DNA sequence: TATAATGGGAGCTGTCACGGATGCA
DNA sequence: TGCATCCGTGAGTAAAG
């Protein structure tokens, strides 16, 4: 029940590396050239750094501050470009009637080139959650019907089926293959993720896309 | 022990199963009791809380 | 630049309900001024609109009943709070304003994340949607308590954080 | 003269002209006060008869923009200039009485 | 109280005069105390010598200059909106060469601003500060070519705007090029013009890898110097007739004219040191005996070829080394602007010399002083480096005076500043503080002079070190540049010494910044103090060694933002620097000699000195600073006091008995509190408002002019139409509000009437007039009222009238009235607090005292900080401070803990033990045992591993108190906080960001001229900007109607906004909007570019958005 | 009628003259004494219109 | 985004990439008025090819084109959007020479004119909806039932 | 959250259609002085002033609470616009 | 309204990356 | 048909200033 421990464990405050700098050692430091000092900061913040340790660290601190400063502008410019490309894209109809789709893979070639191994859960979720199946799927004795909006449980089920060797890729309606002019249809877009239900015709989907890609832009290290 | 992830999953499940009205009520309740309990829990920070381990 | 808009320092206010914010009385008097002139004339507070405006022009002329009239003006209405940078759509959200003494806007804790707001001096801007249409849009589509999941990931966005998580964990 | 695009501050952010308010166009308060004034004047003129209201509107310029002489209003209504001046006077007197009674036009006098 | 101090490092030298950079730079540039004949060829004297003589035939030569006395003293200039300045006279003589006539005169050139004692300026009544600029030092550099690896660029850089950059390069085709004014030509040609012959170049450069053959061109040696000179003039001036004297003039002005080309004296020295040569002047070549003689070019070419081949002793140069970046202080910048004004004056002089009755031409008839006056006035009023002085508190002014900028005239453009410039270079050690820089866009470009750093005469920053001979540490101190510093092994200031001898076998030192463990035999120098690595602000942070740098930066910066408090206190934990900062900032007053104090007053102190003389120090009382904070001095001695030299006589603003007092010592509990301190918010006790803690005095200045009009005069009057006595209650006979009144928003401060614009009353107006039988007055109410959300107590009125003695206003204005309004600001919800460790937050809740967590003996805490602010930020120093504060609460003492050399945990534990005795043995004597709730908290603590099981209640409470934690009772229930809580004394400041200044709101108000959109800013009653991204937010919600309101009804749909306001005051729904006026402006501005823009309908038939008003 | 399209195209000298209400012949703005617009200058009321409504 | 721990649905990236693939390059005009190397929207070339096949003519041979996000935004059809983005004089000279008409399909164009954007409550799919109580609805059904 | 918001979203095929219906109904109420309300006297939304409970002045609150009852019909092309306007002015004047 | 007068001064500089048009071999 | 090379253009929001 140590306060640092509880705060870090619960997700209220702090991560392991900050707690380490408080209790363990401060660690290795960077020179202005990006090359590392051979001599680490052996002191934690509790023990107190030496003048030389403090100075050695100020390089990396300033580098990170300048990084953030120069990054916010590039992120904002990127977001404005994304807004200008996507802004006319709106959900303009319920179904363009296309028969085209994309197949989200559930496996990816191992870097060993050895075999195929299952993708990460979060990655498959970000690829499948809230999408409409373009084709019948029959896995683990369940029928996932064409036209179905994949709930989160539907996604975990498909992950189970893949783990059992019953499916390698899922066919899914996607804006890549939608045929609605000046926009996108409802079935091809899928969920209004903010509501866990099918999107309402009229949603400014392109603006939402730009803002979703841009808003974490300043976190990209 | 309820923590960031499990509370997030509680909010999402409550959303799906009960709607945004009841989920908003749930969120306000969580806020009320979390604040109340954290007040009287005894949580603080003194220098002897940054415990240097012996293995160092 | 736009009318019926203000800005102030933000402050936590944990007693609020998710659909609420704390709006300082003077801000509200100015932002809702035409509504207030009309409602003052509806009651007995002034003979007409121009007398009501002259009565509000000086601070020492302003009497208690006008404040009660303000409460009738804003009833059920919502205001938009905004924090820059407006990185995504939850940088603007709609709240039912709870009038307060003092000069700080009160911001519900569970929305801070979506605004990237903390209370180290941040400031937010207020906007008054005027028409029945704009008011219905704000109350249905932009209300805080209706926007709980992320449009980007779909995961909860208004959720327990620092002290809330801390007490529950404890 | 000085440039409206003179820089203010050390960025390229603001112009000097951005702080100059437009005095020419009427403010929404001004337009609204003119509108309420015209409507209250019609309210108070409906408490006269049609002729005294029309004589006042002709003699003060609310009809065609200009003020007519007593001889013109008298030729229009078909009366003597003394009679048109007398009905203008009695119209003004009725308006003064109604205003003392209801006070519905005082606040517009600034 | 007692001041115990820690620390084992004796500081050999004190901190230098902290404003010496400013004051000494300006003194050197002016030489006002030097008798003219003894002046050096520097500063404005050097500017004069550069401009003069002026020739062509007549000649105007400069003998000397002199600076008179200021027409008005500093306070009078602050009041009358005047510049504190000295008249500048120059003694000149005209000579006609043929006539021999010599007319001599002292001409008046205008005024030069004088620097005040504290290193600031007074321009047009407002204090300003000229910020030192950092730039690349002039000299000859060798950098790597980023395209071709094995090739290197030779760059020859003079002073800013004192010649062209010149690049030398070895091309892929082997010939050596010279880039100047963006023109690449073979260097061989210029080498020929210098009088060099193939024999000399062959014997000078033949050794290098056959590279000299790329210099061998036969067509160049085939011609004599004159033909090569004309060839070069043709290569540099396409189209200019290649005359002989024209080419000589151009090349001389480009390469050898000391009036056009100028390396710095620093550029001169650095070229000499790099190329291993000696320079005669500060130019690359000379004109001697009719021909050109080289100085720099051949040495540079030799070094370039040697570095390219690889012969040793040649290295590329680090251009961010602080031996290659220098500082341009106040004096150099002002001298440059002076030199430009002088050049313009000389152009005018020659202009008048050519024409005019040459029989009667005096110096007074040739000098128009206006161009020089204008250049200086421009520098001091509108330069990027001439900044409005920050005098929020005295430390604000000190830090402002000691700041270094890389921006400004001659510096870097932002967005043209990559990582390299903003890095903290290794050579920043001891010279430029590594933490005091802004967060945001300017990071790493605005920095601060380190505390022991001085700038030498060449402009390089120097830091002091101690000499170490045979392991013995002398008291001889040596100030080094970074170039010099790189030659030595320099130990750390904390290396343990017995006497003067290094007492450690292994010693931590630096070699070219690299850290290295070294023996005492190898140590050559040693740091003076840890204080020398950081700025003054950073040196005010106790326990700095326990704080992450990112938060130290914030605490450092935020001390600058501290508001002087009527009951300001010095911190209970200090760094030992709090007194120097008060002294050097000229905040407080001190005794000039030993003496006895004769008189003491709220307004003045009179001292009898040992000389028997009576000296009277008046006190500045409730004066308004640039930022509106109050600057009053209060006397701290009493009638009959004996005072030695340098003893305190008066406390300045934010000073407590001569100690820097930027805030309050409050009693802090570090715990969450019902969400009211969620995410950095702070909870405070009403007891702070009760005893006027965090209360500050603020003065605002209001101003109004009455001018002459083409429609009649404005006049300040009490006779304002249509106003009751209720509206005119506190106005004096002349129309100005009375001193002492309480003014609220809407109250008149100064009555004024203005003649109405020419207007035919609308028929509605005429009929309303007839009904009410009252003539419309000639004038209208234009009085100066209190703006929304302001007010206070009138404390001063200034009135100036045309026709009054000493008074002359700008053309047109009849009179000027200024009203000064004071206000006492208590702390309130929204105000900003911070401590010196980067913990900042906004007061979110003020509880009544009975809700405040209290100690068992009934004492409630002052503020409640949330522990979730610490771990992520890693500023543990505020924790240690709190611990020490706790001890100080009960021992009744304050502490001095030098940074990196201060109180450690064991000594704080000793103090805490003593304090616990004072805190608990008192209880045991007074006849009370341990409380039941204390037992319950002790059980909880025993489960937490904080106390050992089986000890007594008192022993366990002592264990907790040694950890800095105490039992704390909830004021609302009387039940204890289930855990023991960290409670202690912390120093907390009230920052300049107060909510009273920021809250703003608007329904309708002023609109802009062309756009017809709302103005911006609180002062303009402006509207908020709903920008591109706010529009995206509304779009992504699909709030089409809310968005259309923003775009039409609320901004610049004229008919729309009017109709909306009318509908709302009537109680109707707002009408559908129409075209925004700025789109009509777009259509017309495109028509102005010969583009026809046409709004059509679906039948492709035009639609008129101008309603016919612009179609004939 | 309702706006549905916005066209942009080059303007002929005849089109530019069709827009114009008068040729600006003098480089003068307003009179230094009257503070009224100069005749045939950049602010002439004969070309661009009345400064006061209906006057 | 995964490396920084940002969860983000593929939908949004797909929308943007779809705009990146909006255009195509002609390789043989067939029976068309187009030119080899001309660049145009894939939708327009597919409409033309269907109109030429329905007319029995030779279709336009075309090749897929990938342009980055800036060039895709500048190449869009609406000249108001492109001119307000960037490279304003270039967009404007080409549009004015071409006599372009901006049909106001998107959001920027309508924002510039202060019109009601074609999304949300502004969508043609929902903005024409009516509301009426059953009392008034029956009172009007009676009027339709009388005539 | 708005009382009964989940059922309201259940009523429409697009959330924006709910907003258009609510805003049009609210304008209908404001124009006709609430005389056309489909709420019984007990279903009236009330506002607690200093005197006592009074009719809620907020037409949007009214329109949503009406929508929740089922007593409103919404759709596209239910009636010509001027027939609707004139019939409402007949049944409930201004 | 008349000695004769006959070709100009200021540059000013620590990005940066891309995209697209021009220039050479 | 392929490269070097040059010129033009853009480089975050709100606040105050
Ligand atoms: N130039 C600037 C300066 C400020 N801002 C805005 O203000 C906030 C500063 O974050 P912050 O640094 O205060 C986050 P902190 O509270 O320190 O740590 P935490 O993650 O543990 O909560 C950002 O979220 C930005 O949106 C900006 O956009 N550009
Ligand atoms: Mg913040
Ligand atoms: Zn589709």
């Amino acid at each position: 029940f140590n306060p640092l421990y509880v705060m870090a464990q619960s997700g209220a405050r702090g991560n392991p590396q900050q707690i380490r700098q408080l209790c363990g050692l401060r660690g290795l430091m960077q020179k202005p050239s990006g090359e590392t000092f051979e001599v680490p900061v052996r002191s934690s913040f509790r023990e107190g750094l030496t003048v030389l340790e403090y100075f050695i660290s100020s390089h990396g601190a300033r580098k990170g501050g300048a990084d953030t400063a120069l990054r916010t502008a590039d992120s904002g410019y990127l977001t404005r470009k994304l807004v200008d490309v996507t802004h006319e894209i709106v959900v303009r109809e319920a179904d363009c009637g296309t028969t085209n789709y994309i197949s989200v893979p559930l496996f990816q070639p191992d870097e060993v080139t050895r075999s195929l191994r299952l993708r990460k859960r979060a990655d498959i979720e970000a690829g499948l959650y809230g999408r409409v199946l373009a084709r019948e799927v029959e896995v683990l004795g369940v029928r996932l019907e064409e036209g179905r909006y994949l709930s989160m449980d539907d996604v975990h089920l498909l992950i189970k089926a893949a783990e059992a060797g019953e499916i390698q890729e899922v066919p899914v309606r996607s804006p890549l293959t939608c045929q609605t002019r000046y926009g996108v249809c409802q079935k091809c877009y899928g969920y209004d993720l903010s509501m866990a239900r099918p999107v309402s015709i009229g949603e400014a989907v392109g603006i939402v896309a730009a803002q979703s890609i841009g808003e974490p832009g300043t976190q990209l290290t | 022990p309820q923590e960031k992830n499990s509370l997030k999953d509680l909010v999402y499940q409550a959303f799906l199963r009960l709607g945004m009205e009841k989920t908003a009520r749930l969120l306000d309740a969580l806020k009320y009791y979390g604040f109340t309990f954290s007040t009287t829990s005894g949580i603080t920070i003194g220098i002897d809380d940054a415990v240097i381990p012996e293995e160092k | 630049r736009v009318d019926y808009s203000g800005r102030s320092v933000i402050v936590v206010g944990p007693q609020l309900k998710l659909h609420q914010c704390g709006l300082p009385k003077r801000m509200a008097l100015e932002l809702f001024k035409p509504f207030l002139l009309k409602k003052m004339e509806e009651k007995g507070i002034a003979p007409n609109v121009k007398a009501a405006r002259r009565m509000l022009e000086r601070q020492r002329d302003i009497k208690d009943e006008v404040w009660d009239a303000l409460e009738e003006v804003i009833h059920g209405k919502v205001v938009l709070l905004n924090r820059a940078p407006t990185l995504h759509r939850l940088g603007i959200q709609a709240f039912q304003p709870v009038l307060v003494e003092g000069q700080s806007i009160q911001l519900h804790p569970l929305v801070c994340e979506a605004f990237n707001a903390d209370f180290d001096g941040d400031q937010m801007a207020v906007h008054v949607p005027l028409s029945s249409f704009a008011q219905a849009e704000a109350r249905i589509q932009m209300l805080s308590a209706h926007n709980l999941l992320s449009p980007a990931s779909g995961e909860p966005l208004a959720k327990p954080s620092r002290d809330i998580i801390l007490g529950l964990y404890y | 003269p000085v440039s409206l695009e003179t820089p203010i501050g050390d960025e390229k952010d603001s112009f000097y002209g951005d702080f100059i308010p437009d005095e020419h166009l009427p403010s929404p308060v001004d337009a609204a006060t003119q509108s309420l004034l015209s409507e209250e004047l019609e309210k108070a003129l409906s408490k006269l008869s049609e002729r005294e209201a029309m004589v006042l509107k002709l003699r003060k310029g609310l009809i065609d923009g200009r003020e007519h002489t007593l001889e013109e209003v008298g030729a229009f209504f078909g009366v003597t200039r003394e009679r048109i001046r007398q009905i203008e006077n009695k119209a003004l007197r009725k308006l003064k009485y109604h205003e003392s009674r209801t006070r519905k036009l005082r606040d517009f006098l600034d | 109280m007692e001041i115990k101090r820690f620390g084992r490092i004796r500081e050999v030298i004190p901190l230098p005069p902290l404003t010496e950079i400013q004051v000494e730079s300006y003194r050197r540039a002016l030489q006002a105390d030097v008798p003219p004949e003894k002046r050096e060829n520097v500063g404005i004297q050097a500017a004069f010598r550069e401009t003069f003589p002026i020739e062509e035939g007549l000649v105007l030569d400069f003998l000397e200059y002199r600076l008179g006395e200021p027409p008005f003293p500093q306070d009078e200039c602050r009041e009358k909106d005047l510049t504190y300045q000295a008249p500048l006279y120059a003694r000149l003589q005209l000579i006609h060469k043929d006539t021999g006539l010599i007319k001599e005169d002292e001409v008046f050139l205008g005024h030069i601003p004088l620097m005040t004692e504290d290193g600031s300026f007074i321009i047009n009544g407002a204090d300003r500060v000229i910020v030192s600029q950092i730039h690349r030092s002039p000299g000859v550099y060798f950098t790597p070519d980023p395209a071709r690896p094995g090739r290197y660029i030779a760059s020859i850089i003079p002073l800013p705007k004192r010649g062209p950059w010149i690049d030398l390069e070895v091309e892929p085709n082997g010939v050596v090029s010279m880039k100047v004014n963006k023109r690449k030509f073979p260097l061989v040609l210029l080498l020929r013009v210098l009088g060099y012959d193939q024999e000399t170049l062959a014997r000078e450069l033949g050794a290098y890898g056959e590279l000299v053959q790329g210099l061998m061109d036969e067509s160049v040696f085939a011609m004599r110097p004159e033909e090569a000179l004309i060839r070069l003039f043709t290569l540099l001036r396409p189209g200019d007739p290649p005359k002989r004297d024209k080419a000589v003039a151009y090349v001389y002005g480009l390469i050898a004219d000391p009036r056009r080309y100028d390396l710095g004296e620093a550029g001169r020295y650095k070229a000499e040191e790099k190329l291993g040569i000696r320079l005669s002047g500060r130019t690359l070549a000379r004109f001697e005996d009719g021909e050109f003689k080289d100085e720099v070019f051949l040495p540079t070419l030799r070094y370039l070829f040697a570095l390219t081949a690889g012969v040793p002793g040649h290295e590329v140069d680090d251009i961010d080394h602080l031996g290659n970046r220098r500082i341009r202080t106040v004096g150099e910048l002002m001298t440059d602007q002076f030199r430009v004004g002088l050049a313009r004056l000389a152009r005018g002089v020659r202009e008048r010399m050519l024409m005019g009755s040459e029989d009667s031409l005096t110096p007074a008839k040739l000098v128009n002083s206006r161009p020089l006056e204008a250049a200086i006035r421009e520098f001091f009023s509108r330069s990027q480096l001439s900044q409005f002085k920050d005098e929020t508190n005295p430390l604000s002014s000190l830090r402002h005076k000691r700041r270094i900028s890389a921006l400004g005239p001659g510096g870097l453009t932002r967005e043209r500043a990559g990582f390299d410039v903003r890095d903290v270079h290794r050579t920043h050690y001891g010279r430029i503080c590594p933490v005091e820089t802004p967060e945001g866009a300017n990071i790493g470009l605005i920095t601060s002079l380190a505390a022991y750093a001085r700038v030498d005469e060449l402009g390089f920053i120097r830091t002091p070190y101690r000499r170490v001979v045979g392991g013995v540490v002398t008291d001889e101190v040596v100030y080094m540049t970074a170039t010099e510093e790189d030659r030595y092994t320099i130990a750390q200031a904390n290396t343990p010494l017995e006497g003067n001898r290094i007492a450690a076998e292994r010693v931590v030192a630096r070699r070219k910044g690299e850290p290295v463990i070294v023996s005492p035999e190898e140590v050559e120098f040693m740091d003076v103090s840890p204080k020398q690595v950081f700025s003054v602000n950073t040196n005010l942070i106790p326990f700095l060694e326990h704080d992450d740098a990112n938060r130290a930066l914030m605490g450092s910066n935020m001390q600058t933002q501290a508001v002087p408090l009527i009951r300001a206190q010095a911190p209970v934990v200090m760094t030992g620097l709090e007194e120097r900062v008060v002294r050097d900032s000229l905040a407080a007053l001190y005794a000039e000699e030993d003496g006895e104090v004769a008189k003491v007053d709220g307004n003045r102190i009179v001292v009898r000195y040992e000389d028997g003389r009576l000296v009277e120090y008046p006190l500045r009382r409730f004066y308004r600073s640039n930022q509106g904070t109050a600057l009053d001095q209060r006397p701290r001695v009493v009638v009959g006091q004996r005072v030695r030299k340098g003893d305190l006589l008066a406390d300045g603003p934010a000073s407590e008995n001569g100690f820097l007092a930027l805030g309050q010592n409050v009693l802090v509990a570090i715990m969450p509190f019902d969400g009211y301190n969620f995410e950095d918010a702070i909870v405070i006790s009403e007891e702070l408002l009760k005893r006027d803690f965090y209360t500050s005095i603020h003065i605002e200045r209001y101003e109004i002019e009455a001018r002459d009009t083409k429609l009649g005069p404005e006049r300040i009057t009490r006779d304002i139409p249509h106003l009751s006595e209720a509206a005119l209650r506190d106005l004096d006979e002349e129309g100005v509000v009375r001193i002492g009144a309480e003014v609220k928003p809407g109250d008149i401060l100064v009555g004024r009437t203005s003649f109405k614009g020419e207007s035919e009353p609308t028929p509605e107006e005429r009929l309303l007039r007839s009904i009410f039988g009252e003539k419309a007055r000639d004038v209208k109410d234009t009085s100066l009222r209190v703006p929304p959300g302001e007010g206070g107590i009138v404390v001063r009125t200034v009135r100036l009238r045309r026709g009054d003695p000493g008074v002359e206003l700008k053309p047109g204005v009849r009179e000027v009235v200024r009203v000064y309004v004071a206000q006492k600001r208590k702390l309130q919800v929204g105000d900003k607090l911070a401590n010196r460790h980067g913990n900042k937050g906004v007061v979110a809740k003020i509880l009544p005292v009975e809700d405040m967590p209290h100690l068992p003996d009934g004492t409630p805490v002052d503020v409640i900080l949330n522990p979730l602010g610490v771990p992520s930020r890693m500023n543990l120093g505020q924790i240690l401070e709190t611990h020490l504060g706790l001890a100080g609460y009960f021992l009744g003492q304050r502490y001095i803990s030098p940074i990196f050399d201060g109180a450690k945990e064991p000594e704080i534990k000793e103090l805490l033990a003593q304090a616990f005795e004072v805190y608990f043995g008192k209880r045991k004597g007074e006849g009370f045992g341990v409380d039941k709730r204390e037992v319950e908290v002790l059980r909880r603590a025993e489960k937490l591993g904080l106390v050992t099981p089986g000890k007594t209640p008192e022993e366990q409470l002592k264990e907790l108190f040694l950890q800095g934690k105490v039992v704390l009772y909830d004021g609302r229930t009387g039940e204890p906080i289930e855990g023991p809580i960290v409670v202690g004394q912390m120093f907390i400041m009230k920052l300049y960001h107060m909510v009273e200044d920021k809250m703003h709101a608007r329904s309708t108000g002023p609109y802009s001229l062309i756009t017809q959109q709302p103005l911006g800013g609180k002062a303009q009653f402006g509207g908020q900007r709903f920008g591109e991204m706010e529009v995206w937010a509304l779009e992504a919600y699909g709030a089409a109607h809310t968005l259309q309101e923003m775009l039409t009804l609320k901004s610049d749909d004229i008919e729309g906004r009017n109709a909306a306001y009318e509908a709302i005051i009537k109680g109707e729904d707002v009408p559908e909007p129409s075209v925004p006026e700025s789109f009509r402006v777009l259509v017309k501005e495109l028509q102005a570019l010969a583009l026809d823009v046409q709004t059509l309908d679906e039948k492709d038939n035009p639609v008129d958005i101008f309603e016919g008003l612009a179609s004939k | 009628k309702e706006v549905r399209k916005v066209r942009i195209a080059l303007a002929s000298p005849e089109k530019i003259r069709s827009w114009s209400y008068g040729e600006v012949e003098k480089p003068e703005t307003i009179n230094y004494r009257t503070l009224k617009p100069e005749r045939d200058g950049l602010f002439d009321e004969r070309i661009f219109g009345p400064i006061k409504d209906y006057e | 985004y995964r490396a920084q721990g940002v969860k983000l649905h593929d939908k949004h990236i797909e929308i943007v990439v779809r705009q990146m693939m909006k255009y195509v390059e002609v390789t043989d005009p067939g029976d068309s008025r187009l030119l080899e190397g001309q660049v145009l929207e894939k939708w327009d070339v597919e409409a033309l090819n269907e109109r030429l096949i329905a007319e029995g003519k030779t279709p336009v041979a075309w090749k897929p084109l990938l342009m980055g996000v800036t060039k895709s935004a500048l190449s869009t059809k609406s000249w108001l959007s492109a001119a307000s983005f960037q490279n304003t004089t270039h967009v404007l000279t080409e549009a004015a020479i071409a006599g372009k008409k901006d049909e106001l399909i998107g959001l920027k164009e309508n924002v510039i004119l202060g019109r009601l954007i074609p999304a949300g409550t502004g969508s043609d799919f929902v903005r024409f909806t009516q509301v009426v109580d059953q009392k008034t609805l029956k009172a009007i059904e009676e009027a339709r039932k009388e005539a | 959250a708005e009382p009964g918001i989940d059922k309201l979203f259940g009523m429409v095929d697009s959330k924006y259609r709910l907003t258009v219906v609510v805003a049009k109904r609210a304008q209908q109420l404001l124009r006709h002085g609430f005389k056309n309300t489909v709420l019984e006297p007990e279903e009236r939304p009330k506002m607690q002033t200093l005197e006592g409970l009074f009719d809620d002045p907020n037409a949007v609150t009214w329109a949503m609470k009406e929508l929740l009852t089922g007593r409103l019909v919404f759709g596209e092309n239910l009636v010509p616009e001027d027939r609707l306007q004139k019939e409402m002015e007949r049944l409930y004047p201004v």
